[PDB]
């Protein structure tokens, strides 16, 4: 316990604002609609099937 | 004349026992800090006035 003091670690999120999609960070949006659409239609399905 | 002496004898016995304990204890804590607040699950008051 007074390690963890010291050194916590990540062990959980803020339901509020957890995690922040990756294309907002994107330069464009074109580019940022390309990375959304791909997510949406393409990975996002598959790593929820993997 | 003639003897004769017979005997049956029959004892049956059967014994059951059951026990069973269930405990649930559940607690939290907020503010101060996150080591002494631990602390309390002690239960020592020592502990409890650290947090």
């Amino acid at each position: 316990v007074d390690s963890v003091s010291a050194s916590p670690d990540f062990v959980d999120f803020v339901p509020t604002i957890p995690m922040q999609e990756i294309w907002t960070l994107c330069s464009s949006e074109a580019q940022a609609e390309a990375m959304r659409k791909h997510y949406d239609d393409v990975w996002a399905p598959a790593q929820s099937e993997k | 004349t003639g003897q004769l002496s017979a005997e049956a004898k029959a004892k049956y016995g059967e014994s059951i026992s059951s026990f069973t304990q269930y405990s649930n204890t559940h607690q939290e804590v907020r503010g101060g800090d996150g080591a002494k607040a631990h602390g309390v699950f002690s239960g020592k008051k020592e502990d409890f006035q650290a947090w």
